[PDB]
């Protein structure tokens, strides 16, 4: 309200003088470039951005890195205390602190890398398909990028277009704009060039930025561009989006919490145990750090952000642009698809196939030849038919088309009108001359209320009444509109027999799956209408009825190539497809039968009545699996009736349904408990698009209002792309589960040594430095490798998941990770431990109870099984050679676990080793383990000692055993559907 | 939930499943954890086979040998009051525990303790490390050899009047032959006098140059009166082939010890296959903190 | 087994470290090759 000063008071001359733009022509391109350079692009200054250093820093002091920081600090302080006391102390605490801090550094840089990757990929979706504007320059109308709009440019907007910048309305015809974002009221306000009010918020001749034109058309001049606009000031500072998370991310978070609580309880308890058992204050925190790190899966949040970002790039590659990240998750759950007939299933390239005049069915349209037509071009009725086809037609050909044939050229207008033009030019002659001879006095375009087209033409010839009215439309309606028919030049009144034959022709052509259009004309009497007589368009003066029906014209429109396979995949997938179209039930029923919506064998109530020769009312409604609901019937139906059709029928097709009724259909589909996706191109579709679970907007033809209203955008406007996208959506869940299943398996081998240490009273088999190396040091990359995975043959062959019953982390997951696979990686590490001690002189029987004496720095006399006497460091060295062995036995078993995890239904032989990131992980971990074991200095710094060669092999039988076991369990699942194995083991 | 997920009576479910499910899961886990246990036991049995009963396969982690001592001092400090008797009890109980194994009653008969040279001698090889000639025979080591620290005369061993003893001992290693330094011009100062080739010398000193003066007369007791270990008690054949085997011992009396002051005394053995470590402060040498506060 | 049985207490850790490093290097190379194979 405060910042308001406008040009609305200026007249056309004043506006022209100030802006300096040709009102009719618009500014020239050269001036446009100069203005663009001076003023700058038509865009809003972007917000600043977090610095690179602050984020990185958030990583250093985020996640659970805080615990490691406290541990490192404690180690440093402990070393400092040791400095005061006796001289020449052990730099053990000093190097321990140096190890923890490094872990935090590596984790911070890695997580930072992954987060940046995802943010940059999200930004790429901003300049793929931009937001445009229709401007007028040098007299020509052109489409240009929105940023290219300059002040003073003549912009034109129509119904459904977004307002590129604040404009001054020069001319308009029934333009209605919605200022809901500006004022708040959703009521559309009219816009006219007349100066209605002094204030900007009320003036009829000012269009504001960010608004959209609901209906009509208008032309204006850019008064403000970029940030200068009224809405721009509020949108820049006031409308900033906040950060948002998903439900996949929150299920994972909840789970992170439960595991964290159990882990912290176990830690603190072990801490008190160590103190009761005589350990050092520093070693107590050390044990706590090891237990917490070994139990809390810190990588899950990163693995989910990465999985969603990578999958999104795969979609954008396959024609599925998701406006939001939530849609990527919702697509996998799609249960029902409400798709349209024209634009999505078909191509919208009509061609004139057949005609019906002279009470006969005539073939036409020679295949790009001079053969003409199957019938006599001389026919008298044919002359009137082509006359109305050319005169009533709105479309015209563009320039530069004279070089090629008519089947190949371009046109401007509707698909049907274009088909009619191509037909008349091939068989009749030239439309330019025909339209010229019969001047069109007034014309009425296709209107929903009228449901017909209309054109008044003057006839230059003699013997005519000087008036020729021509109109086309729905054949059923035009036949009701005519009293006579032209046959071979002789006109005859329309009797019931002629109508019966006409209906037969309509049924014959419509059954074919062709769109039939009715055509008619009338020569109004000269006595009633003189030459001078003006016909009023606003108030119809001329007679609408008692016309002369010439004949019918039908066109063909093949479906897309990929569409049949797509419906087949949906049927195999368990997804329901509904066709909502404006056409006639015969054509709908047909197209649907051909594409696959109505498979063979299924019949509707009318079909069964027809076979049985019984009235449709008598037939049982439950007897038919599929049905074609009429729009009028849909309006008359109640909520229960709608639920009846949606529950009881497998294949539903809504014909003659207005796009507005889509909301009722979507609501009915949701009442059932299904996730629905609806396709929409126009403005009336927006409510349904918002109400539906997944709104799919047409990319090519969809308007800015629809695009804004939807979550997903179909770039090709094809239906198969939707199916391919849902295929990609299910892979996200499969890979996520395979990742959770992997990371969790190492918990049993990392924690069991501590438990055995306390209960068994044996020496510690696995240390904390090694635990950090396992979780934080090497598995970081293998955990991510599970997301790059491909899909399995069965991804489209299973049912849709329901959020109420299915969850990512279920009981069966814990059955496979903890119970079966884990316990095995624990035995493989324990085996390697027993072997190191046995070879060096400590046997297994002798080990139960040596801890009390073992951990006692003061007993330099420890006796082994063979009776030798060991010191403290000598004995400790063998213990450390066990921590390193354990470590390696873990990487070795990890091989079998990571390999088996790849697929859950099929074998790895069927799937294969085609994942490159995964293989890179097996080689890299093995390499890191060998490096940390063999490099010099590791003994003192990391406490890892060299491993002799006969030892590397101790974990091999447990790795082969894990692999063979999982292969057989996969086999039994594939062979016995719904068995005990699948109930218990399938996660 | 709370109540219903515990026990419902329509589906006859307990905790979530019915009777036949809990039974199939329990049976599966029992059989599974049985195959797992049997495999681990087999892979461990082959490991027991692999190794030998008379000799550890790897002997690189224990060489050279350490040097332990009795008493059992925590932090390597021996601090006690000459008045309060309940101050050196933890020490005497240990010293006694160690010497209680050299009792003459234990060493009796021809086996498996044979009488050896009362004066240091050379090595003695009782064959190879086999079971062919049964249990080998070990040399006898008498208590009395240690003169003022034997617990036979003054049970306390010295701690009673400000004169403590420290029984040093060399860590037992299988097949380890001690090799003393030769008489060549390069040898420490100390070692020159009394170069009995057959004796491994042990000599204590002060860690710092200052403490020298505050440390009095280090009086070593041992076999033959020398400050070392006789080579005749080697090598060691291991528990299995030499049960009832006694390792030599060396007593050290720290007479004339300054009162009320912490003294750092470092003892060190010398020899060819003897090497010290800056990390392990018990490899070849040992440190003791003594403070007779009275 | 005689006085000069010093071998019974020696292990060539040097050669072991050398070989373990050669192997680690080889594995690392193989890894990188596979990772970049397709991106060239
Ligand atoms: C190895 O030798 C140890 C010593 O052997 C003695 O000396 C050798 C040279 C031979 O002459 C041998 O025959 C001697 O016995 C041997 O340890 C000794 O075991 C006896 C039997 O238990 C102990 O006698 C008991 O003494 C206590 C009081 O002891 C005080 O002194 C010791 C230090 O010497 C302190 O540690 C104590 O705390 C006390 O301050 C008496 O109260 C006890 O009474 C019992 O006997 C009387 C009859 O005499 C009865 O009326 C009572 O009811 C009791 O039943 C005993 O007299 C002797 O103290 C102990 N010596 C030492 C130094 O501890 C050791 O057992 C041998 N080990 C092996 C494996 O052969
Ligand atoms: C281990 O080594 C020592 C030292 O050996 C000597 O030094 C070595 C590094 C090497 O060069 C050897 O060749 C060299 O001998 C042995 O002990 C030494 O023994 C000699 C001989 O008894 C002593 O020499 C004596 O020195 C006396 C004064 O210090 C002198 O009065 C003595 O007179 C004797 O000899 C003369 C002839 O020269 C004779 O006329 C006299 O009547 C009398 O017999 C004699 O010269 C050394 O002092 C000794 N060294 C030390 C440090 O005490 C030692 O015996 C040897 N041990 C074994 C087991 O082999
Ligand atoms: C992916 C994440 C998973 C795992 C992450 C683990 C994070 C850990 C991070 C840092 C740990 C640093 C450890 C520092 C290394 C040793 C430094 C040191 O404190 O050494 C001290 C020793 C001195 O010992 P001393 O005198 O007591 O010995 C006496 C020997 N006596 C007596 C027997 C003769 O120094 C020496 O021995 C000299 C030997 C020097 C060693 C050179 C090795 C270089 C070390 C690291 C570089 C490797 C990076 C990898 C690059 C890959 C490229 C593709
Ligand atoms: C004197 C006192 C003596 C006491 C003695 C007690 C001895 C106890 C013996 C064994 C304990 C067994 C523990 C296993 C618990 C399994 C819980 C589970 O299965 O819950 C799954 C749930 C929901 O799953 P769902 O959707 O399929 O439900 C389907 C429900 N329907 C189908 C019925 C409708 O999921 C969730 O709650 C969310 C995920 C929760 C994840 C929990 C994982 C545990 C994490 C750390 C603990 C690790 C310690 C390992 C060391 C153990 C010591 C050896
Ligand atoms: C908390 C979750 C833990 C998960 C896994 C933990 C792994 C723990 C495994 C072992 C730790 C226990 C310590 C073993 C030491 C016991 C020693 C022993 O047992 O000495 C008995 C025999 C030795 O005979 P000898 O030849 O010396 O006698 C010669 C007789 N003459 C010559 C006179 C004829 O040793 C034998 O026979 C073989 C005994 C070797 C080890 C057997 C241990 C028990 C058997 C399987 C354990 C795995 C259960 C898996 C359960 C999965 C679900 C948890
Ligand atoms: C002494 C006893 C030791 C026991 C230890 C146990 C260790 C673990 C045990 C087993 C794990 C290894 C199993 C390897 C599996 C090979 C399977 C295979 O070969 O399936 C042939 C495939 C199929 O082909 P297709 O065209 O019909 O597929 C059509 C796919 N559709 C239909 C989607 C188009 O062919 C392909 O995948 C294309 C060619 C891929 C070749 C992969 C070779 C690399 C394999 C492993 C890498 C090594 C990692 C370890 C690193 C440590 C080294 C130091
Ligand atoms: C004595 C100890 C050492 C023994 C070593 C043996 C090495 C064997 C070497 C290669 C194995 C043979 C290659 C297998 C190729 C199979 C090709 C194929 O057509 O497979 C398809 C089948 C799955 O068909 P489906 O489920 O669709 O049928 C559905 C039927 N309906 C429709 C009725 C449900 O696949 C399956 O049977 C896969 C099931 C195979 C499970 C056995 C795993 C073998 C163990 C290790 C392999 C070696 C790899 C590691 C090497 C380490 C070297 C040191
Ligand atoms: C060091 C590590 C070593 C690890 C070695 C592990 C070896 C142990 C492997 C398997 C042993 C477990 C066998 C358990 C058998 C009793 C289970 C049972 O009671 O099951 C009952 C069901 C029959 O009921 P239903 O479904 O008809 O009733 C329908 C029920 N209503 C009404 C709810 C729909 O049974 C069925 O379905 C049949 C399913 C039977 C399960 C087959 C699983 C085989 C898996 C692995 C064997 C391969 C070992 C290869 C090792 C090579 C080593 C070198
Ligand atoms: C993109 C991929 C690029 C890959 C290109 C690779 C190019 C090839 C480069 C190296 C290949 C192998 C080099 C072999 C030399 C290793 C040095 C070595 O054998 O040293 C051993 C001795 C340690 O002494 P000791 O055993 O007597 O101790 C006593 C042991 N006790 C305590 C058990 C008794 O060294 C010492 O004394 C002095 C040590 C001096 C410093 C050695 C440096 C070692 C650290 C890093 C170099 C290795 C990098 C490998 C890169 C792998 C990528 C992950
Ligand atoms: C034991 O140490 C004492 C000193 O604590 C020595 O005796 C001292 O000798 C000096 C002369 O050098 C006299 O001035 C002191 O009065 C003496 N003090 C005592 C308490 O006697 C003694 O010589 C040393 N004895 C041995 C064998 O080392
Ligand atoms: C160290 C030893 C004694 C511990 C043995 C623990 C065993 C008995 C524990 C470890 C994991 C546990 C299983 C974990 C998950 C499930 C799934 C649930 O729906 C039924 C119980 C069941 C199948 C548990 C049964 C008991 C189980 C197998
Ligand atoms: C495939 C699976 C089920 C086979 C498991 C076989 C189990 C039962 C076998 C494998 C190795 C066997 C052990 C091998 C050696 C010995 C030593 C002997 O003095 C007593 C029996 C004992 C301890 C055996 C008991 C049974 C045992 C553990
Ligand atoms: C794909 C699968 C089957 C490959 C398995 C490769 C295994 C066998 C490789 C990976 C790393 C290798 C080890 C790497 C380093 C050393 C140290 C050297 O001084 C002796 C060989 C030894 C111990 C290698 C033995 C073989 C080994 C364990
Ligand atoms: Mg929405
Ligand atoms: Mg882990």
């Amino acid at each position: 309200k405060e910042v308001s000063m406008d040009d609305h008071k200026l007249s056309l001359d004043e506006l022209h003088n100030k802006y300096g733009t040709d009102l009719t022509r618009g500014l020239t391109n050269a001036r446009a470039k100069e203005i663009l350079a001076r003023d700058g692009p038509n865009s809003l200054t972007p917000p600043p951005t977090t610095p690179e250093w602050i984020k990185f820093c958030r990583q250093l002091f985020g996640g659970f890195s805080i615990l490691l920081w406290i541990g490192a600090i404690l180690c440093f302080l402990a070393y400092g205390i040791q400095a005061a006391t006796e001289d020449e102390p052990a730099n053990d605490n000093l190097y321990l602190g140096v190890v923890l801090s490094t872990v935090v550094i590596v984790t911070g840089c890695f997580s930072y890398y992954q987060e940046a990757k995802s943010s940059r990929i999200m930004d790429s979706f901003k300049n793929m398909v931009p937001q445009q504007a229709l401007v007028i320059r040098d007299g020509e109308k052109s489409t240009i990028n929105a940023e290219f709009v300059v002040a003073g440019d003549l912009v034109e907007v129509k119904g459904g277009d977004r307002i590129p910048a604040d404009l001054r309305i020069i001319s308009a015809h029934g333009c209605k704009v919605d200022n809901s974002s500006l004022t708040g009221e959703s009521e559309p306000q009219t816009r006219s060039p007349e100066f209605s009010s002094e204030n900007p918020l009320e003036t009829r001749n000012i269009a504001f930025f960010s608004t959209n034109c609901v209906e009509g058309t208008a032309r204006g001049v850019v008064v403000y561009t970029g940030d200068r606009t009224v809405m721009g000031r509020i949108a820049t500072l006031a409308s900033g989006l906040e950060v948002g998370r998903t439900p996949i991310a929150i299920e994972i978070e909840h789970f992170i919490h439960i595991i964290t609580g159990v882990a912290v309880f176990l830690g603190v308890s072990f801490f008190i145990l160590s103190l009761i058992l005589g350990y050092s204050w520093l070693e107590a925190v050390i044990f706590l750090i090891g237990i917490i790190v070994a139990n809390v899966p810190e990588g899950l949040l990163a693995t989910v952000t990465v999985c969603l970002t990578l999958t999104a790039k795969r979609m954008a590659r396959k024609n599925c642009l998701v406006k939001n990240l939530e849609a990527v998750e919702t697509l996998g759950s799609t249960s029902t698809i409400c798709s349209d007939k024209t634009g999505t299933l078909t191509q919208n390239r009509m061609t004139v196939a057949h005609m019906w005049f002279d009470n006969q069915i005539h073939e036409a349209d020679t295949t790009e030849n001079q053969s003409g037509a199957a019938f006599d071009k001389t026919s008298a009725t044919w002359s009137a038919l082509s006359r109305i086809a050319a005169l009533c037609n709105r479309a015209v050909f563009q320039a530069g088309q004279d070089n090629v044939p008519i089947l190949k050229r371009s046109v401007a207008g509707d698909a049907s009108e274009s088909a009619l033009l191509k037909c008349i030019e091939l068989c009749c002659g030239s439309v330019q001359g025909m339209r010229d001879r019969n001047p069109k006095i007034v014309e009425i375009p296709f209107n929903s209320t009228n449901k017909y087209q209309l054109s008044i033409h003057e006839n230059e010839k003699s013997s005519e009444s000087r008036y020729l009215l021509v109109m086309k439309g729905a054949p059923e309606r035009i036949l009701d509109r005519c009293s006579t028919i032209l046959l071979n030049g002789a006109e005859e009144p329309l009797k019931e027999d002629m109508k019966e034959a006409f209906q037969n022709a309509y049924l014959e052509l419509g059954g074919l799956g062709e769109r039939v259009l009715g055509f008619c004309h009338f020569a109004l009497p000269e006595d009633k209408y003189n030459e001078g007589y003006p016909f009023d368009a606003d108030e119809p003066n001329f007679p609408t009825t008692d016309l002369c029906f010439v004949g019918l014209m039908a066109m063909i429109d093949p479906p897309r190539a990929a569409v049949p396979d797509a419906v087949g995949k949906c049927r195999s997938a368990g997804i329901k497809v509904i066709m909502v179209t404006g056409d006639h039930p015969i054509t709908a029923k047909a197209i649907a039968k051909g594409v696959g919506i109505i498979s063979e064998g299924n019949e509707t109530i009318e079909d069964i009545a027809a076979r049985l020769n019984i009235p449709i009312g008598q037939v049982n409604p439950r007897d038919a699996k599929a049905c074609v609901v009429h729009g009028s019937d849909l309006k008359d139906l109640s909520t229960e009736v709608l639920d009846d059709i949606l529950h009881y029928h497998t294949e539903i097709v809504f014909a003659r349904t207005s796009p507005q009724q889509k909301l009722i259909i979507v609501e009915g589909c949701q009442r059932q408990g299904a996730i629905v996706a609806v396709t929409g191109d126009g403005v009336n579709d927006s409510p349904a698009l918002k109400k539906a679970d997944i709104g799919v907007a047409m990319g090519i033809s969809g308007s800015d209002v629809s695009k804004q209203a939807a979550d997903m955008i179909l770039l090709d406007d094809n239906f198969a792309s939707i199916v391919t996208g849902v295929e990609e959506g299910r892979l996200i869940f499969d890979n996520l589960k395979k990742s959770i299943a992997y990371t969790l398996t190492s918990n049993i081998p990392e924690i069991t040594p501590f438990l055995v240490f306390i209960i068994g009273n044996v020496p510690l088999p696995l240390g904390t430095v090694t635990i950090l190396c396992i979780d934080l040091g090497t598995d970081m990359v293998p955990a991510i490798s599970l997301a790059y995975e491909q899909a399995e043959s069965d991804i489209m062959k299973r049912q849709p998941r329901n959020p109420k019953t299915d969850k990512l982390v279920n009981e069966r997951l814990i059955s496979m990770a903890y119970g079966q696979i884990g316990m095995i990686q624990a035995l493989g590490g324990f085996f390697s431990y027993f072997v190191i001690l046995a070879e060096n002189g400590f046997l297994p029987m002798d080990l139960i109870g040596k801890r009390v004496r073992w951990d006692d720095r003061w007993i330099s006399d420890v006796e082994d099984s063979f009776g030798q006497q060991w010191t403290y460091e000598q004995r400790k060295i063998v213990e450390f050679t066990c921590h390193t062995s354990f470590f390696i036995s873990i990487v070795v078993v990890q091989w079998a676990d990571l390999i088996i995890c790849k697929t859950r239904r099929n074998s790895i032989f069927q799937q294969g080793m085609k994942n490159k990131i995964l293989i890179f992980g097996l080689f890299e971990e093995t390499a890191l383990a060998a490096f940390l074991s063999y490099c010099p200095g590791t003994d003192v710094a990391l406490r890892m000692y060299p491993l002799k060669p006969s030892w590397w092999f101790c974990a091999f039988p447990y790795s082969l055993i894990i692999f063979l076991y999982d292969e057989m369990r996969r086999f039994i699942i594939r062979r016995s559907p719904g068995g005990w194995v699948e109930q218990e083991t399938y996660y | 939930g709370w109540k219903k997920f515990l026990w419902d009576s329509e589906k006859k479910e307990f905790l979530g499943r019915t009777g036949s499910s809990w039974f199939k899961i329990f049976l599966f886990y029992l059989i599974f954890y049985g195959c797992l246990a049997g495999i681990f036991i087999g892979t461990i049995q082959v490991l027991l086979l692999t190794l030998s009963d008379f000799e550890p396969k790897y002997q690189d982690r224990v060489a050279p040998p350490g040097l332990s001592h009795a008493p059992y001092a925590i932090k390597t400090e021996i601090s006690f009051s000459i008045s309060n008797p309940k101050s050196y009890e933890s020490f005497v109980k240990s010293m006694h525990k160690l010497m209680d194994l050299y009792n003459e009653s234990s060493q009796a008969g021809n086996s498996p303790f044979e009488d050896c040279s009362d004066t240091p001698a050379d090595y003695i090889k009782r064959g190879d490390l086999d079971d062919s000639q049964g249990q080998k025979k070990a040399c006898r080591f008498s208590r009395m050899w240690l003169k003022n620290c034997s617990g036979l005369d003054d049970t306390t061993y010295g701690y009673a009047e400000g004169k403590p003893c420290v029984v040093a001992k060399l860590n037992r290693i299988i097949g380890f032959y001690p090799k003393p330094l030769k008489n060549t011009t390069d040898l420490p100062e100390e070692l020159q006098a009394n170069y009995n080739q057959y004796v491994l010398p042990l000599r204590c000193a002060a860690k710092r140059e200052e403490d020298r003066e505050k440390i009095g007369s280090i009086e070593y007791f041992g076999l033959g009166g020398y400050a070392g270990f006789p080579l005749q008690y080697y090598p060691y054949y291991g528990k299995r082939l030499q049960k009832k085997y006694l390792q030599p011992l060396l007593a050290i009396q720290f007479t004339n010890l300054t009162q009320n002051m912490e003294l750092r005394i470092e003892c060190k053995v010398y020899g060819e296959n003897i090497d010290y470590s800056e990390k392990d402060r018990f490899r070849g040498r040992f440190e003791v903190k003594i403070e007779v506060k009275s | 087994e005689g006085p000069d049985n010093d071998e019974r207490f020696t292990y060539d850790y040097y050669r072991l470290r050398v070989v373990g490093l050669i192997v680690a290097a080889v594995l690392c190379v193989i890894g990188i090759i596979i990772l970049l194979a397709g991106k060239c």
